């Protein structure tokens, strides 16, 4: 009964002093709201930052400091790193209960771009076995996170049978998808040039097999 | 340290019971409660209550009075999420925490239950090895591919785990009513095909266990 | 930090966080135990003793402690704080008189209670003085470590919060602070236990007919007279006491010294106190013939000492002797 | 907001726009009604009654009221005020002493008046309780709403002002606030009445042998003692008291009750109250043979109840009857 | 909703006497008094005093006490200002205004005054035509010349007043003893000389009215 809101997205660079805010919509935040501060990075990856409104967590980097600021909980990071791009998520008390913010998304500028390693792998012949044929196209440690894969059966898009995940964040914090293209055995055995095209930040690699 | 790991994630249909763990390490249990929160897909984080794993007196937030139930088997540093007559919008992450500082300072990884209708599919476990030609790098990938199982999860390694880094697995996803999930290693060209390297994969459900070694096409 | 009805809270009877009951002027210190429905001490969580949670809604406001004001007659001084309840030494009054200030508010509550600081000993003082004889008084602890006694703290009971009350543009419309329990109907027929999310009200429409209730026990309470039970049920939570009453020897009193003056077996004694100090003695005979006077007004006096010996009390300055022969 | 001469305005005998007239210590609900010469309410204009207009000059000063103090033997409470009126809950004492601060100086009020509060009832507390039975007392109102008395308030005599009295580079130098009437001569011959813009002064020299006189009588005033009369007319403005004494029922005493005790004819009575009890009787016969005695020690009394009956008075609280038989 | 509308500007000789009516709309009269304001030409705002709309009593500015004296129409809702003994230099606009909201919340329009010896002049009203020759646009302007009279004010519409978009009224100005003042309007091609255009000029200090109809040149 109670609504804590944070900013929606914020984008600094490696170096900057960002602050995000936490905002209750009853009145001004006060240390009996004790405001903590935790961190989501990719994977469903928690840990806790700030707690009691300026308590950090034991081994959270003092780049991190919390505050009340106005009538706002804030949390300042004084010298933004490449590390902090996640999502931060304020946490207020209410007497008797806990209210979440909605999370402020954070994008820290660093990481240089990294282009995509690709490979297409070929039915397996136990598949083949099963009047199946999927030829899976992986694609991993991109950065940016954002690619489109395009599948060409012999000279021809194909444009039905594909499926294509969607991008996630490895641990290195760059990205990896894989894209299935299904067939049968039949549908094999017919065509004979597939390939799989992935364009990232411009650039287009073409992962071809040959049956 | 402090390590909170939780069970893994479950497949139910709609008015199962599910009992998820919460193992905690690194500290004495009973000084610190805990914390289960729920982040739904698209919503956000949501407090669900509060133990006292002193006393064990739960809280439970409004919203989750009810079909939700925390225990503990204290004995084991232990707590447990009952959900009983799950709800098909019961899909979401719950993850446990540790209260301590005024807020929270540990969360675990999150257990993640997919409420859905289906009955049960074994997973076909093929082996992904490189084209029949050539593939001369300083490296090389080889993949594993899991089709249509029901439900999830399963669980996948190289090696038994001992051949971990290098390796990314794709998440699972739905296609035409059945999951299918893949995994690629890395290793330079004369880790293979010079030494063996295996697909392991586990789907509890059914269970399938399954270890397929990685052949050369030729 | 419960919050209850002060009986004079500035105007009149408000509804203070800081609604004193049990007040005890019962030791001899100066000082008075009192408890606040209000529990400052730690924040919400987990810090710092001297900052300040009362109850502003139905929620806290763990902040910090700045500017108490315990006061009687004159303005009292702190002693500390623990849980509801603080010491602080006060002078004596007919009332006890407290209150911090929130920064936009003075936000005070008052109460009657008979006051007073007798010192042990037979000096009747009405304060603590630098110097004199230490001797066993009766006084409560600066400390918290402490477990000589524990009064119960069961839940609350419900509460009003006619805030929930909104309209629904036709309807009265009821919500839920975290999803807490709200326990609602109305005068008319419409849902009759709640228990609930945000309800709204098919039948009734006025705000005022309708059961604005707070079933929020996740934290128990101090089981004041000015609660509400909570009906359910005796819940767990006996709690300790901070400030036990010790036998602390209070730096305590003692009274100018007699002037002794000679007679034929008798004692004249002008005498000469600086408060009402209660002399008295014992003709060691079988036959006692004891005396007793509180004496403020400096007065001559006499007594009629006996061949064996009589004793003189000259307030909590020890007792003397004396042979006449 | 007239300016008067305070008595004992901090040092001594200033002139205090907050010159404390008329205390009355006459109601019994710890309240006072006072009247400063300062008007405070609103502003000058129209706005806001907890803002704060005293005279600083000559001028005005209506700005914010943020730290009033009433205060006697201990700091009162403010209850409202309103006019050049204040109503405050004071407790008992020797006199009574006011001030606000500004912010740049302390800039008080203080006077003598006995004060006492006595509560209405047989018993004789020093301070209301949160308890007890009501009755009727007299008290003043919160309220402005209030025509049930008015007291004269026509204009201001004149004031000094030697601010004004400059000197033209020989000569000594009159001004006007605003086109104000100015009554002017000095002791030697030179203009005699005054009632200009900025004059000089040919004939006298010296600031201090002229008249620094302000006919300023666009607003009238209260007609304090302190005030010089304005000579020419009982101007109007009669204006009302806010403040009536009204018959509230305060909440008010009760003394604990009595330990009844039996005997022949006789009632034995162990009796132990908080304050001095004002009990009696009426031996209900034709002879009436009553008894008074404010009772603050606590005693064990006797009454020879004859056939027929007694009353029995302990305090306010209601009387009782007994047959003896 | 609140409107205070002024009496018109006069022109008064020195020593003479000048009552200015504020006409209040839109509140209840009783509740907010008023607040006369003087803007002097050069000098910028000042408070000439207040008076009590309820019980009628005024307070004078200091520099205002003497000469100016308050009053009001109670009945009709006007409060009015008199100065007497008209002296040269209170030439100026006076405004009335509403004290409310701790302090000034609305204006009047102003009555300005222009202290002056003369006599009185009618004034000459004559129509400005286009040229001669053509004037072919898509609109077209005509004027009026209000030349040679004393003192202030006059007043000048066009078409009784039925004709106020398109129209400039240029500010009186003092050319060798006397006031000249005047007008255009335009309006489309179509309307004149089609439509009959007419300038009304009014001089209350002589009890001159003219109406003078625009006329084509041939």
């Amino acid at each position: 009964q109670a609504v804590v809101t944070q900013e929606s997205a914020l984008t600094t660079s490696p170096g900057e002093t960002v602050t995000l805010t936490c905002r209750s919509n009853i009145g001004a935040v006060t240390s009996s709201n004790c405001a903590n501060w935790v961190q989501e990075k990719p994977d469903h990856f928690f840990t806790g930052l700030i707690g009691d409104t300026n308590n950090r967590r034991s081994g959270v980097p003092a780049r991190f400091s919390g505050s009340l600021i106005g009538d706002k909980a804030a949390l300042t990071i004084t010298g933004a790193q490449t590390e902090d791009e996640a999502i931060y998520f304020c946490a207020l008390w209410y007497n008797n209960l806990w209210v979440f913010g909605g999370g402020t998304k954070l994008t820290v500028l660093g990481q240089p771009k990294s282009s995509p390693s690709v490979t297409l792998f070929p039915p397996s012949s136990e598949e083949l076995e099963t009047n199946k044929a999927t030829l899976v196209c992986t694609i991993t440690d991109f950065y940016p996170g954002v690619v489109t894969v395009d599948w060409k059966v012999d000279g021809t898009p194909v444009t039905q049978g594909m499926e294509t995940t969607q991008p996630s964040k490895q641990s290195n914090n760059k990205y990896m998808a894989s894209s299935y293209l299904t067939l049968t055995a039949r549908a094999w055995e017919r065509h004979s040039s597939y390939s799989c095209q992935v364009t990232h930040e411009g650039h287009t690699v073409e992962k071809s097999l040959s049956r | 340290q402090i390590q909170l790991v939780q069970s893994g994630r479950e497949v139910k249909n709609p008015g199962e019971t599910v009992k998820i763990s919460c193992k905690a390490s690194g500290y004495t249990f009973t000084e610190y409660p805990m914390l289960w929160v729920k982040q739904a897909p698209g919503k956000g984080f949501r407090w669900m209550g509060l133990i006292y794993t002193n006393t064990g007196e739960p809280t439970y937030a409004e919203e989750f009075k009810g079909r939700f139930v925390f225990s503990l088997e204290i004995s084991a540093s232990t707590a447990y999420l009952q959900i009983n007559n799950l709800t098909n919008e019961d899909t979401a992450t719950y993850f446990c925490v540790r209260d301590y500082f005024i807020s929270l300072d540990y969360w675990g990884q999150g257990t993640t239950l997919t409420v859905s209708s289906a009955k049960t599919t074994a997973p076909s476990v093929y082996p992904l090895a490189p084209v029949c030609g050539g593939t001369t790098g300083s490296s090389v990938t080889l993949g594993c591919l899991v089709k249509g199982y029901f439900p999830e999860p399963v669980t996948l390694t190289w090696n038994s785990g001992s051949l971990s880094s290098g390796v990314h697995t794709f998440p699972a996803l739905l296609q035409s009513g059945l999951y299918t999930l893949s995994s690629s290693v890395t290793v330079t060209s004369n880790t293979w095909p010079s030494q063996t390297i295996t697909c392991n994969v586990a789907h509890p459900a059914s269970s399938t266990k399954v270890d397929k070694k990685i052949e050369s096409r030729r | 930090p419960y919050i209850a009805d002060c009986p004079n809270c500035g105007h009149s009877r408000c509804d203070s966080p800081i609604a004193i009951e049990e007040v005890r002027g019962d030791a001899h210190a100066g000082v008075i135990r009192i408890q606040t429905s209000a529990m400052f001490g730690l924040k919400t969580d987990g810090v710092d003793l001297a900052y300040m949670s009362f109850m502003n809604g139905k929620t806290q406001k763990s902040i910090k402690i700045d500017n108490l004001h315990v006061r009687t007659s004159a303005p009292c001084s702190l002693v500390s704080h623990h849980g509801y309840y603080i010491l602080a030494q006060c002078p004596p009054g007919d009332t006890v008189t407290v209150g911090f200030h929130d920064g936009p508010n003075r936000h005070t509550c008052t109460v009657a209670h008979k006051v007073e600081f007798r010192p042990v000993g037979r000096e009747k003082y009405r304060h603590p003085p630098e110097h004199g004889v230490e001797l066993p008084c009766n006084r409560y602890t600066h400390k918290r470590a402490d477990q000589g006694h524990y009064v119960e703290m069961h839940q609350p009971g419900l509460v009003a919060d006619h805030s929930l009350l909104s309209i629904h543009s036709a309807k009265v419309k009821i919500t839920v602070p975290s999803g807490a329990q709200v326990k609602y109907y109305c005068k008319c027929p419409d849902v009759r236990e709640g228990i609930t999310s945000s309800d709204h009200t098919t039948t009734c429409t006025d705000v005022k007919q309708c059961r604005a209730y707070l079933i929020d026990n996740k934290k128990w309470v101090y089981n004041s007279g000015r609660l509400p039970r909570g009906e359910g049920d005796t819940f767990k939570g006996k709690l300790h006491v901070p400030f036990v009453p010790v036998k602390a020897k209070c730096i305590a009193t003692l009274a100018p010294e007699p002037l002794v003056e000679h007679k034929h077996r008798t004692l004249i004694l002008h005498l000469h106190p600086d408060h009402p100090t209660l002399l008295t003695t014992r003709s060691l005979g079988s036959d006692a013939n004891p005396t007793r006077q509180w004496i403020e007004r400096p007065t001559t006096v006499n007594f009629t000492v006996t061949g064996e010996g009589l004793e003189y009390t000259w307030g909590n300055h020890p007792p003397k002797r004396v042979w006449a022969q």
